[PDB]
């Protein structure tokens, strides 16, 4: 049941406006509203508060940027009431430290990466050119080149002085150090011809490709012998900066987010010169908290607890769910989709009354239930450890309250798969073979079975009729509920569409069961009379056309509930056949390679577990999502999501 | 009573706009009285000086 969501109107003076918006934002259970057009101004806030707002946003952005620079992630904490320039003196030195160190070490890694890849060719050409460092007669064209194609680049030197003009590659065969030395203009033109044959001079950034090679090689030796020490020390100092700055910086981040949220919501008011007024929405189970919070102020400044205006002109109303706590943890599973419109039916209790009971009819293996109970006790130990669940393969990081809801749905699901593993009679596929624990008359060993599910002459017609019968109950409940919601708002087309689909569907079902099912064509024909008469009456008193092609898809939606028995038989006899092959070919072939067949059947059984339990877990909830939720509407105008004053904490 | 609250705030806001214009008339009325008394005092002072 959606909460009735009353209206809250307040007024007063403006210093008290900021103070009561503080006291309303600390107890954050209220939604806001613009309230522009009548008798008040749009409330351009203040110039000095605008400067304070943009400075607070700069504080928040700088703190979060410092934190992401530090490498950790931004979680809230409890804030601290302290002065703004005190927050500046808290923010700026650690920001200066981390910013100077992330300049220093990142440019150090740049210089170290450009150094270590080119130490040895540079030192090699320095030992080769120790008779001419920067002598003013002949430039030294360096080219760290490929393998033994030295004549292809030395053809330019052959075009140059052949009995002179020393150009070769001595050693260091990772890259052949083709050095060329003749003159200034001779080496320039021969370097142009060698670049036409493919060549390039060592002109890099930093100090190597901007200075003479001897002293630059000495500087590269200096950086190679110095830089890992600074690597280790700057990692140590950033670790210390993390461990003794992250708490206070994310605390002031929480404070800054609170201040920015309050000031940006402060413009949602309406005032002139001797007072303001604002409007908001409060759910009805939040009235004593807001009442005692607003009892603090000046002369208990005047509240208007309006009962909200009704379903006409009601699209701007926020929506919540408010379900009893036995059905509570499916709110995320019903809120993957959109939200209702405050006057649409609360859809959430039917998924606890149906979905685990359908998943039991999907999965009828006691071994699957025991493995689910094992992962459930693991996952409840994980919420005992209070760790957020993280996996970077899926980039799935999520908080332990969702994980506790997952514990609840997993337990409330695994009970029904236990009881439908009992009734269907399958232990881990089929381990009734050795110990005949389940009683069929072909090998009666122990307690009987209710339905065998491996053969179809005994099972298929009964199970397929019950699988259609659940869809009959579901779809008739959905169409009756749409007729109810059309009866509520005094909107008549929804009522006619609901009663028309109901009459047409029961008429088609009666005609099917009569003229294609059994004998006794006498009693049901009056029901066919009634059903098609109601359908024609609806189309005549409706004029809401193109329902006539929908009734075929509507029978499709009442009939598409075969898939629960379909994947039930599929997964059931698949598991039974796998354990049958493994158990038989292990036991009756060898009698001591039985552990070989047992563990390979176990690992293939867990393989098909891991490879199709996602699919036949997804099937009942898509059955709900595309039959039942779309019968009674639920896909119109998206509602409006209730977000209160946060106070992020 | 949201419409009543907006109506009451509009009535307030109007009544003290009237208070504000009454205040800015009254202050200038005090200014006119003060300058009239000052010019009368200067005239009496120079008349006493010329008679003496």
């Amino acid at each position: 049941m959606i909460a009735p969501m009353e209206k809250l109107v307040l007024a007063g003076p403006k210093g008290r406006a900021k103070e009561l918006l503080q006291s309303l934002q600390q107890a954050g259970v209220v939604h806001l509203e613009t309230l522009r057009p009548e008798a008040l101004s749009a409330y351009q806030l203040s110039p000095e508060e605008r400067a304070e707002l943009r400075r607070w946003e700069a504080v928040s952005a700088g703190a979060e940027h410092t934190l992401s620079l530090l490498g950790l992630e931004a979680e809230p904490a409890r804030p601290f009431p302290e002065g703004l320039e005190a927050a500046e003196k808290a923010l700026s030195p650690i920001q200066a430290h981390a910013e100077g160190l992330t300049r220093q070490k990142q440019e150090l890694e740049e210089e170290l990466a450009l150094a270590q890849a080119y130490l040895e060719p540079l030192e090699r050409l320095a030992a080769l050119a120790h008779g001419l460092d920067k002598s003013p007669f002949l430039r030294v064209i360096p080219f760290l080149l490929t393998e033994k194609e030295l004549p292809l680049v030395e053809e330019a030197l052959r075009k140059a002085l052949e009995d002179r003009y020393l150009l070769a590659h001595e050693a260091y065969a990772g890259g052949v150090a083709a050095l060329v030395v003749v003159h200034r203009k001779e080496v320039d033109q021969a370097k142009a011809a060698l670049s036409r044959a493919g060549v390039a001079e060592l002109r890099l950034p930093g100090a190597l490709g901007e200075l003479p090679l001897s002293e630059a090689a000495r500087r590269l030796k200096e950086r190679a012998e110095a830089a890992p020490r600074e690597l280790s020390e700057v990692r140590q100092h950033l670790a210390k900066l993390a461990r003794e700055s992250a708490s206070t910086l994310q605390s002031l981040w929480t404070r800054a987010q609170d201040e920015v949220a309050r000031l940006k919501a402060l413009e949602e008011l309406a005032s002139g010169r001797f007072g303001f007024a604002l409007l908001g929405y409060v759910p009805v189970k939040a009235k004593p908290k807001v009442e005692e919070a607003l009892a603090r102020h000046k002369e208990s400044v005047v509240y208007a607890f309006e009962p909200v205006d009704e379903h006409h002109e009601a699209d701007r109303i926020p929506v919540v769910l408010d379900n009893p706590p036995w059905a509570k943890p499916f709110e995320l599973l019903v809120s993957f989709l959109n939200t209702p419109k405050y006057g649409t039916f609360d859809p959430t209790p039917v998924v606890p009354v149906f979905f685990p009971f359908w998943f039991g009819m999907i999965v009828g293996d006691i071994g699957y239930a025991l493995l689910f109970y094992l992962v459930g006790r693991w996952l409840s130990g994980y919420v005992k450890r209070n760790e957020p669940l993280v996996i970077d393969l899926f980039a799935l990081k999520l908080k332990p309250q969702v994980i506790g809801k997952l514990v609840h749905i997993l337990n409330w699901m695994v009970f029904w798969t236990v009881v439908w593993g009992v009734i269907y009679g399958e232990f881990f596929g089929t381990f009734l073979e050795h110990l005949g624990v389940f009683g069929t008359p072909e090998h009666p060993g122990l307690i009987p079975i209710l339905i065998h599910r491996i053969d179809t002459a005994k099972t298929a017609n009964l199970l397929i009729l019950l699988s259609v019968a659940f869809g009959v109950v579901l779809v008739f409940f959905g169409l009756a509920l749409r007729a109810y919601l059309g009866l509520k708002h005094r909107h008549m087309a929804h009522f006619w569409e609901g009663v028309g689909y109901l009459g047409g569907l029961v008429g088609v079902l009666a005609l099917a069961a009569s003229y294609l099912g059994n004998l006794q064509a006498g009693w049901l024909q009056g029901l066919m009379y009634l059903g098609f008469g109601v359908f024609l009456l609806a189309v005549l008193m409706s004029r809401i056309w193109l329902m006539i092609p929908e009734i075929f898809t509507q029978a499709g939606h009442i009939l598409s509930h075969i898939r629960i028995y379909a994947v039930g038989a599929a997964g059931g006899i698949l598991a039974g056949l796998l354990t049958d092959v493994g158990f038989a070919l292990a036991e009756r072939l060898g009698l001591l390679g039985v552990l070989l067949g047992l563990l390979v059947a176990g690992v293939l059984h867990l393989l098909i577990l891991l490879l199709t339990t996602l699919g036949h877990m997804l099937q009942p909830i898509r059955l709900l999502w595309v039959e039942f939720f779309t019968k009674f509407g639920f896909y119109e105008e998206n509602g409006r999501p209730y977000r209160p004053f946060k106070s992020v904490r | 009573g949201g419409l009543g609250l907006i109506k009451s705030l509009a009535e307030k806001e109007k009544q003290l706009l009237e208070r504000l214009e009454a205040a800015k008339k009254e202050a200038e009325e005090r200014v006119k009285r003060a300058e009239a008394e000052a010019k009368a005092l200067l005239e009496e002072a120079e008349a006493k000086a010329k008679a003496l």
